[PDB]
RNA sequence: ACGGAUAACCGCUGAAAGCAUCUAAGCGGGAAGCCAGCCCCAAGAUGAGUUCUCCCACUGUUUAUCAGGUAAGACUCCCGGA
RNA sequence: AGGUUUGGCACCUCGAUGUCGGCUCGUCGCAUCCUGGGGCUGAAGAAGGUCCCAAGGGUUGGGCUGUUCGCCCAUUAAAGCGGCACGCGAGCUGGGUUCAGAACGUCGUGAGACAGUUCGGUCUCUAUCCGCUACGGGCGCAGGAGAAUUGAGGGGAGUUGCUCC
RNA sequence: UGUCUCAACGAGGGACUCGGUGAAAUUGAAUUGGCUGUAAAGAUGCGGCCUACCCGUAGCAGGACGAAAAGACCCCGUGGAG
């Protein structure tokens, strides 16, 4: 059920790599540590910032582009036209934490 | 996402109105609605988020 | 309510009391009962008679087993009346009485696909003054995008006859029960030779 | 990511009518049958239940509507159709009203109408899907 | 129009749900009830009355009260109006169970009354309607009433016996 | 024709409004009109209905996995047809 | 109120939306000509007046005129009013007005003109889709066959006189 | 005297079926329904609601503002010609 919810993910999925919006952390060295606003970690879960006072560490994997896509815009009877390229890079994180 | 919270709200007795605030209420859990879904594939914790929302909310 | 079924032989010139009368002769030979419709069983009540004998080296095995439960000998028509509960077998002996009036039921002579003023009496347009619409040809069909379709329903170039068809309250000339002819008044539908049934009359008169 | 259940599940219910409003009875039945209760996971999939509605012809309208509701249908003929039927002509075929009230709050598209073979109405207290043992269900939800 | 009902010697009432059956000498009946209102004790005289001071409810306190009241009237009494022939040649005629009109119009006129209802003739030129309901009275005396209304220019027609009619000047 | 519910309308019972009132609860009467009744079509009513009868459990190894000889029964073809 | 008249306005259509009348074929409204039911009448009867309900069906044949109208003849229960591109020309006429000829009256010096009047004057063999009338092929309708059938629903029909009791 | 009430029957030549040869105008593309409403003001194609299994053949002409000719009327051009 991990999740990498909007930019910083809380939920308990051990040990598997996952993509991520970036880091800055180079290679493995981000080693990121973890926030926490619900996991089932061992059945037992909870949220009321008692999942705060948990934290899941994630060694970085690799940086990586995204698939490429074409923004495509066009109106009706005005000309315009518009063909543009675009991919986003991410950060993929392996999980580990507690 | 929506559609199935408060499925599952309404399985306990609230809705997603009463349950999405009173969560909102409880130390502001800020779980998205795509989590609190999952944790309607996964029964007994998102009964527990209900009792929770239910609590902030008396 | 009362029923049978025959064949249509024709049409003659008669007398009663110095009217001439025209009758239709028809043979309303005698009738099986081939099955009973119960409603608790079928769901309603009704009879199924059947007519015009066939030999057996030409009814194939399905329904020569239907005749078989019943004890008959095969037909080559059945049919079903309803509400009739008769005994033994229908014959047109005293099922119909001189001087009734009964509904005779047909299928019309088949006249192929005639055109609108043989079939619906268009009356189409004239034969001089210039046309090239002089013969049948329908007018207009419609009003100007105003719907813009045709109408449902329409009166159209079609087939015509080969119907079915009822003919209410023609009245009951002559029995010869022993020849099994019965002798009715006035015209009924379809040409001879054909099937034709006979019915107590349905609209009955007050 | 989300999930997408598959659906071995067959939901039988047993709704009774007598006395409840019938366009409120409607919504409960069209609501149930349309997915909606349970997380609804796909709107791709029929997942929702099987409907067995007794007792049609008991079914309440409150205010004027029994003989104000005229159910209107129209035949292809341009000759007049628009034939109309009072809804105390109900007693013509009471489920046709139960069917028309959910029909209306249902889908209308290709998988709507598959929806409305999920639902069987029978104006009397008895029904023959005994080999389901629907559920009950009651017939409105508390706050 | 409200006021507290008479119970005469021979009669008997229950207060069940809007249910009313009243057993007097001529035989039970039973008067429909609103439920909203409670029906009243039976001890002795009965009356029942509105919640409210409010504007729907008289209505009914005074159509409730007249209607359990004529209905004892009823059981208790029996009812029975008079009918009067009148015109030339008008007259009446018993059948069976049944009225036998005859009135001015090429076909005789028959009326079969309604259960518990008993037509009667002494004189030829009038009626009598006995009977229980009051309401099922009413309805039978009305029909032979509209067998033939007194008409304005001559006063031809059925009438109540006491029935002054004005009539129309006719040349 | 008969019948059911109705229109204008005509009434019974009847309060509000101690009288009256066809209406505010309730009930009856009432048209070439409405529904049904008459004739014709109709289960592609994919919600595909019901009943009577008929024929019956054939054959081929992991290779051809579904097809093939047949039953009951049709069809092609021939001679004709209100 | 309606939107059927004459109009205002100029919004789609000037790389075309054929216009009067007739014929043919229909169908709708109802503010009802007839029939059906009612109230009132200065309604005795009869014959009516007028208003309310009612759109099932019905609503004639000729003379004159291109006519629509309208007048007339002879009937009628009645001889209804309107919508549908003032319904309907890839359905017909082409009498009418909007081409070329020619004439009268009038206007213009003229060429020519018209509010006009008059005789004459090319109306385009092949339906793609939709809509309609008829008729088949396919598949479906949890085995393959032959017959008999309930009727959800749908269509047709629906006028009226006269006389006698 | 079939022009007509009022149309009938019959003939031949087409139209229909089979074998041979085989065009045309037109065509934004099409998986091309009804009502009502809305839209540049007359909707298959937008909205709501109804109806509707797939595919043909013979036929009718209401729609596709159907086809044909960049309206001959009307106005405009500091256009043309008799
Ligand atoms: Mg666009
Ligand atoms: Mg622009
Ligand atoms: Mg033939
Ligand atoms: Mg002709
Ligand atoms: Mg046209
Ligand atoms: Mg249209
Ligand atoms: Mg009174
Ligand atoms: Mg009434
Ligand atoms: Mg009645
Ligand atoms: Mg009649
Ligand atoms: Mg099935
Ligand atoms: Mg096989
Ligand atoms: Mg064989
Ligand atoms: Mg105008
Ligand atoms: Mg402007
Ligand atoms: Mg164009
Ligand atoms: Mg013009
Ligand atoms: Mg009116
Ligand atoms: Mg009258
Ligand atoms: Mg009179
Ligand atoms: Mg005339
Ligand atoms: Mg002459
Ligand atoms: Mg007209
Ligand atoms: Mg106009
Ligand atoms: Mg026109
Ligand atoms: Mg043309
Ligand atoms: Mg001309
Ligand atoms: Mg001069
Ligand atoms: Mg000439
Ligand atoms: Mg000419
Ligand atoms: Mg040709
Ligand atoms: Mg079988
Ligand atoms: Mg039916
Ligand atoms: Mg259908
Ligand atoms: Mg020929
Ligand atoms: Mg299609
Ligand atoms: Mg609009
Ligand atoms: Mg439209
Ligand atoms: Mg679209
Ligand atoms: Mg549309
Ligand atoms: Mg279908
Ligand atoms: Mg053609
Ligand atoms: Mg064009
Ligand atoms: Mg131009
Ligand atoms: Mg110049």
């Amino acid at each position: 059920m991990f999740a990498i919810i909007q930019t910083g993910g809380k939920q308990y999925r051990v040990s598997e790599g996952d993509v991520i919006r970036v880091e800055s952390l180079q290679g493995e060295a981000g080693d990121k540590v973890e926030l926490k606003a619900l996991f089932v970690g061992g059945e037992q879960t909870v949220f009321g910032e008692d999942a705060g006072k948990y934290t899941v560490q994630a060694e970085v994997v690799e940086h990586g582009r995204g698939k490429k896509i074409y923004i495509r815009k066009y109106k009706s009877g005005v000309q315009y036209r518009r063909r543009t390229g675009h991919r986003q890079n991410f950060t993929a994180i392996k999980i580990l934490g507690i | 996402w929506i559609q199935r919270i408060n499925a599952g709200a309404r399985l306990h007795g609230m809705n997603y109105s009463t349950f999405i605030n009173g969560l909102k209420r409880a130390n502001i859990d800020l779980n998205r609605k795509v989590l609190a879904d999952i944790a309607a594939r996964e029964p007994e914790a998102f009964k527990a988020l209900v009792d929770a929302s239910r609590n902030a909310r008396q | 309510m009362k029923g049978i079924l025959g064949t249509k032989i024709g049409m003659t010139q008669i007398w009663k009391n110095d009217r001439a009368i025209p009758v239709t002769v028809v043979l309303a030979g005698p009738c099986p009962i081939v099955q009973r419709k119960t409603a608790q069983t079928d769901g309603y009540e009704a009879v199924q008679i059947g007519y015009a004998p066939k030999a057996e080296r030409k009814v194939n095995k399905p329904m020569q087993g239907h005749f078989a439960k019943a004890g008959v000998a095969p037909t080559r028509i059945l049919r079903e009346f309803r509400g009739f509960a008769p005994d033994g077998d229908s014959v047109n002996v005293d099922i119909f009485a001189e001087g009734e009036k009964i509904d005779a039921t047909g299928t019309s002579k088949g006249k192929g696909t005639q055109g609108v003023m043989k079939r619906w009496n268009f009356a189409g347009g004239p034969a001089s003054h210039g046309s090239k619409k002089w013969h049948r040809r329908p007018g207009s069909i419609g009003q100007r995008k105003t719907p813009g379709r045709v109408y449902k329903g329409k009166r159209m170039a079609g087939h015509m006859g080969m119907e079915r068809v009822t003919v209410q309250n023609l009245e009951v000339v002559e029995i010869r029960a022993g020849e099994n002819l019965i002798l009715v008044k006035g015209a009924i539908p379809g040409a001879n030779g054909g099937l034709v049934v006979l019915r107590s009359a349905a609209k009955a008169s007050a | 990511k989300t999930y997408i259940p598959k659906n071995d599940e067959q939901n039988w219910v047993v709704v009774d009518a007598s006395g409840v409003p019938l366009g409120r009875l409607a919504t409960l039945i069209a609501s149930r049958i349309r997915g909606k209760h349970r997380p609804d996971f796909t709107p791709n999939m029929i997942q929702g239940d099987f409907v067995v509605v007794i007792n049609a012809a008991q079914v309440a309208l409150t205010g004027k509507k029994l003989d104000d509701k005229v159910y209107t249908r129209y035949t292809g003929y341009q000759g007049g159709l628009k034939t109309e039927t009072a809804r105390e002509a109900l007693s013509k075929h009471p489920e046709r009203v139960i069917e028309h009230a959910v029909f209306g709050m249902l889908p209308k598209g290709r998988q709507g109408r598959a929806m409305h073979t999920r639902l069987k109405v029978y104006a009397g207290e008895t029904h023959p899907h005994s080999a389901q043992k629907p559920q009950v269900l009651k017939t409105q939800p508390l706050e | 129009g409200k006021q507290p009902i008479a119970v005469p010697s021979g009669v008997t009432v229950n207060a069940q749900d809007g249910v009313f059956k009243v057993k007097g000498p001529k035989g039970e009946l039973t008067v429909p009830y609103n439920t909203e209102l409670t029906v009243r004790q039976d001890g002795d005289q009965l009356l029942v009355e509105r919640p409210s001071d409010a504007q729907k409810h008289r209505a009914l306190h005074g159509l409730t009260r007249t209607l359990v009241a004529n209905a004892v009237k009823g059981v208790s009494d029996g009812y029975t109006i008079n009918l009067e022939l009148r015109g030339v040649g008008f007259r009446a005629k018993l059948t069976g169970k049944a009225l036998e009109m005859n009135i001015g119009y090429s076909h005789p006129v028959i009326i079969e009354p309604p259960a518990g209802v008993t037509f009667a003739v002494p004189e030829p030129t009038r009626i009598d309607v006995s009977g229980i309901d009051k309401q099922l009275v009413g309805q039978v005396a009305a029909n032979v009433r509209k067998v033939r209304k007194p008409d304005a220019y001559h006063g031809k027609g059925v009438r109540f016996v006491g029935e002054q009619i004005a009539l129309k000047a006719g040349k």
